[PDB]
């Protein structure tokens, strides 16, 4: 993808993570655990739905027979009819695979986007108390407990609390 | 040291998809585009559906004996057999399929009589070609003949005036004889000449003998307007004229009607019912339906690159 | 948008910038100021324009009159013309509709880029002098004047100057 | 603690648009791609425009009275109106339809005597049908007729070589009297027999008594080719042909014409002027035009999206 | 571009590396050196070739004559014709500059975004032991010889190895 | 101190591209993807080429003098010439165009007599006009007519069956006099009417002297299908009928055979042979071809944003 996240730096991903599409795994004294973070993954599908509505379910409008099954038609207005149709079919044809194409390609670099947006938040939201490791995940330089990555999920994370315990421990 | 790592799921098994840059990238998930599922019945539920079968469309018109039981039809949607004829006695319609998509979107047809009376002739003309219970004729028309054998065709002159708001169909036709000696069998001597004239049409017809068979002509009659017919033998008059009822769709189809099934696409084979943008089955549709590709299927992607571990 | 800055991080947009599409809005001690950036709105405003200069007056090709509308020609060649003509509607209307909706997307996204790009120049123009917030703004840690306001927004600020201040400031 | 923060403009009432992800997002400006405002005229600033009228389009060639003032016109526009009529005695063209299409584009047309004289016959030939100042004929053509009543009409042969750089378009119509009687009155009795020959062209052409009519027939002659008339009666001779002079638009409408207005994109309604690619006017257009839409809008995007505060 | 890389915070292309399409040029106390850099080159080519697997060489769609270009068909079926012909030369005109403008929009960002992803990359390896100077350059805050150098251009840069040496150069005040 | 400075490649001077939002920007290479090249000749090599010359396409059915080399052929692509020629006879084909685009895909034609022998009248009606060894008449047709001058011509039927597995190409002509007193003298007086009956094809035909001409007409007999001519004169006869081979292409072209270049794509200036999907040389083709688009030039990038150095 464009963002380089999703196949990217991010090396693969979790066949355990079936809460939502994407999510946080923390390691502590307590042990390790995983949740989907709600926000990122409602905003993809949002994105997602929003293609199938526009491509499902339209109106389309009538036409008729032009030709005969039965009785053949004159032989010159039936060659043009024939000649008629088939352009279309190509035409539409084009069309069709083109516009897969391209809405495959958008909605791969959408997913990666939303990755990206998603691990940009958590990186602003650590401040100085955490160095990124270049694999996705971000090294806490303090003691952060279940209720302490709560906070981070949350977003309710206050820096400022930790922030003399973890500038103590990047330096030495 | 502690620490919290982000990202996303993944399946075991994907789906291969196409961007613009690769060919069978896999992803989490997939929806098909491509409508390849068909209904093999004409789904008649909603609808009024007229089934021609052994009638012709263009023989509700004239009325030969195949076509006695669709003289006034109305419906919504008209399906054509393979079977059906339009005439009995040989012969053929100018325009013929000009016609046919005319009456395909008329909603059905109503009958009302043109009101021609006939003296000095005889009008009770009857071929054994067209059978209903013994010799018989079409039963919207009229054959005109001489009083007796090679007896002189007076000349005629007949009028009608449309009293209603839409157009009318008029129908008429032109006798041509096996002989020179038929013509002035069922007719007089000499050359015979019809001519048909309305505000914005006029047309003279000569008959050619030496091949039994009838021609049929028509024209669409505006309101308030008049048909005149001007004619000395050799030929078969309306009696009756129609009006058209209103909307309708024209199918022709092999397969079966079925009233439990809803559908509003139609062709050969039968009926697609579907909410996706494209279809494989058909390329010669009607209605209102999703446009035909070339292609088997087109999957779009509704799901992120699927990285397993 | 792709790029989570506009509609993102940055809570809202700023109704009394009329000086142009992005800014910058600074807190000192001599009070607040707003400014607009010459050259990220010049990007989004050409790019704008390169689009509209695809769309807008084009040379068409020219079509006769196949059909009559007054003398009714033969009803099988016309309703080959009308089957032909709905199929070309069905056609451009796709089009259309397909590239007004593509065309929006990279439009929003396009913006969405060039705020990103201005928030990513100041973050490495300010080296280890301010810290993120979180919202689009960065925490300086010197005390920074109405000049020096300016030589962040016109790219003469020079890091040197203030990072001994500014170090003891973060600890 | 002193801070600089970053952000955009935005404003209180944005607009509405789609894309492919969202339907009904709100972004700061947006404008219009789709064509809704029609002009109820036919603009004509820089062109030269030929307002047919009464005057039927086939009728320039011919010259019934309403076409005296249309025999000989140059223009780039010529517009055809529903009251134009091409005849004034009973009769219709042969492929009348084709010649319409290629007289919409001729740029006009310029007439050029053919050379044809005559002797032993009458060439004034008129009928109450087409009144000039009492009983008069087609303008560019002579109908010609024996001596006296009943009298023999000579058999005779006209050719004429086209001397020109272009194709010249040649009319000449058959004569189908009332009766057999009025065509020997006419012409004198026995058959009536009318050839027409070129290098490219050979038709044979048969009167049919009983009808009252003039048919016209036509064919384009190439340079330094040679049109030959075979006949003895019912023959309706040339006394003119006609060269086109250069490229033009056809156009019909109910619409009056505007010199204070200027456009390339014409219909039925009236003239679409717009630099959109697309218009929702009508479907049936002619010209350079915006291609037709079913959407009544589509905005494009000209500004970011729109958070307001 | 959409990412601010190529034509943006990088001022200008290396016309001296011809052995790829992106690159590192570093400098040190032995000298100056520029290396091409394998996987963001292939990852940019196969994208490339992707769209042209798309377009070139690809099975046409069939073709027969309608027209008689010796001797002229009937007029009113032979306008019709032509009225089709035009209509489809404009929807296939329309076609072929949508789609070359938008793969080009794409190509151009899609170079953009690789560039950007190499820079990503390398900012990450460095860690705390160097800082971007807004050039697309990284100050690097120890002695970085030219071993050095070849492990951060091959992913075996570890910098816990230089840490220490980087935090001294880096926070030049006193700690309390 | 030390660093590391991360960029790209450019050039001196790159090809300017469009996009969505720019005009002639410049990147590193780009690629053209519309076809301008054309071979001005017909590539036939890996093919089995007719070129029909003075032969017209039509002519191949009812055989006049310049079609005797092609009454039989086998084709995968048929060249129509300028000069090419249906009829020696004046006359022409009703529905020509179509039956033209018939024969351009037929794959070339087999002939078989439809067994038809004639008792109490002449068969040897021939014309000047269609000399082949000295006066004759197209060779797979009949001239009928009357034993004598003005002597009446019967009342004749004639049925043909088709016997094979594919449709039957069925010919016929119409002879109308240069005047009604020839008329007379070659088939006896009185009005004359053909008719031709299939069952899916019913038409008859009156002649219409006054200028000498044979007009031809057809049908397509189905398999097992039965044919039936009743005509009292004015009659041409066919002696043979047509089946098609297989699978070809239809070209119209002066231009030159050469059998050194192979091709897919044909038009009345060539060839066009490319890989690409857009061509901008002729409209009007035949084969597998790229779409015709009105533009000269269409640069794909296939590299960055090239920014040179200063
Ligand atoms: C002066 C002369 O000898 N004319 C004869 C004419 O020759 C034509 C040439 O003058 C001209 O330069 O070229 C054309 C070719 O297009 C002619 O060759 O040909 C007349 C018609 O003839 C034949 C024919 O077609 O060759 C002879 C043929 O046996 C016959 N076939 C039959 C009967 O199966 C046909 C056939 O009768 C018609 O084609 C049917 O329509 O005609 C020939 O008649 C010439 O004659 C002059 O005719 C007039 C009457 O019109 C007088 O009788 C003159 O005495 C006579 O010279
Ligand atoms: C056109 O195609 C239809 C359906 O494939 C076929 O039945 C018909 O023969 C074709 N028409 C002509 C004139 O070849
Ligand atoms: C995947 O998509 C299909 C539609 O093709 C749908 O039926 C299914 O529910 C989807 N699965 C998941 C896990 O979302
Ligand atoms: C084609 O459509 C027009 C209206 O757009 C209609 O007036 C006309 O009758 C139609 N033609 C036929 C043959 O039905
Ligand atoms: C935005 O676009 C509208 C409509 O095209 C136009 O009238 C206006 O001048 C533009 N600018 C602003 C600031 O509204
Ligand atoms: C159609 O256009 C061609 C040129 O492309 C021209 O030669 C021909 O005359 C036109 N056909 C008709 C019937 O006007
Ligand atoms: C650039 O593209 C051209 C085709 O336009 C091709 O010949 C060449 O291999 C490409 N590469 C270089 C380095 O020129």
């Amino acid at each position: 993808g464009l963002f380089g996240a999703i196949a990217g730096f991010i090396e693969n991903g979790w066949e355990g993570l079936i809460n939502g599409w994407y999510g946080f795994r923390h390691q502590n004294a307590q042990g390790e655990g995983t949740a989907a973070d709600y926000k990122s993954t409602q905003s993809a599908i949002d994105q997602i739905t929003g293609k199938l509505n526009r491509l499902i379910g339209k109106t389309n409008q009538q036409f008729e027979l032009i030709d005969n099954e039965f009785n053949e038609i004159e032989q010159q207005i039936g060659n043009v009819i024939n000649w008629t149709r088939d352009a279309m079919t190509e035409i539409w044809s084009y069309n069709a695979e083109l516009l897969v194409a391209m809405e495959n390609q958008h909605t791969i670099d959408l997913a990666d986007s939303e990755m990206s947006k998603l691990y940009e938040r958590v990186k602003k939201q650590l401040r100085e108390n955490a160095e990124e490791d270049g694999t996705g995940c971000f090294e806490i330089f303090h003691k952060c407990d279940d209720q302490c990555m709560e906070s981070i999920r949350n977003n309710t994370y206050d820096h400022t609390q930790y922030r003399t315990e973890s500038l103590q421990n990047r330096i030495q | 040291g502690d620490k919290i790592c982000l990202g996303h799921h993944a399946v075991a098994n994907g789906t291969k998809v196409n961007t613009l840059t690769e060919r069978g990238i896999e992803v989490v998930n997939a929806t098909e585009t491509v409508e390849t599922t068909n209904i093999k019945k004409i789904c008649t539920q909603g609808k009024r559906p007229t089934d021609l079968g052994q009638c012709g469309l263009l023989g509700t018109l004239i009325g030969p004996p195949q076509c006695d039981q669709f003289l006034e039809f109305s419906s919504d949607l008209i399906i054509e057999r393979r079977e059906g004829t339009d005439i009995c006695y040989p012969g053929r319609f100018t325009n013929e399929e000009s016609l046919r998509q005319i009456l395909r979107r008329s909603g059905g047809i109503g009958k009302e009589s043109m009101g021609f009376t006939y003296s000095g002739i005889r009008t009770n003309g009857a071929t054994s070609a067209c059978t209903r219970s013994g010799s018989s004729f079409y039963a919207e028309m009229k054959w005109l003949l001489s009083n007796s054998d090679n007896a002189a065709f007076p000349q005629m002159t007949k009028a009608y005036r449309n009293p209603r708001n839409k157009p009318a169909l008029i129908i008429w036709g032109v006798h041509h004889s096996e002989s020179v000696s038929e013509q002035t069998k069922l007719y007089g001597s000499g050359n015979k000449l019809i001519t048909v004239r309305s505000s914005k049409y006029q047309q003279s017809f000569t008959p050619n003998p030496g091949a039994r068979r009838i021609d049929f002509h028509w024209l669409l009659l505006d309101p308030n307007d008049t048909v005149t017919f001007t004619f000395n033998g050799a030929f078969i008059a309306p009696d009756r004229t129609s009006f058209f009822r209103g909307e309708s769709l024209g199918v022709q189809s092999d397969a079966p009607l079925d009233s439990s099934c809803r559908g509003d696409c139609f062709h050969s084979g039968g009926t697609i019912v579907s909410s996706l943008p494209f279809q494989n089955i058909n390329s010669r549709t009607v209605g209102k339906c999703p446009r035909y590709v070339k292609q088997k299927s087109l999957l779009l992607a509704t799901g992120m690159r699927n990285v397993p571990e």
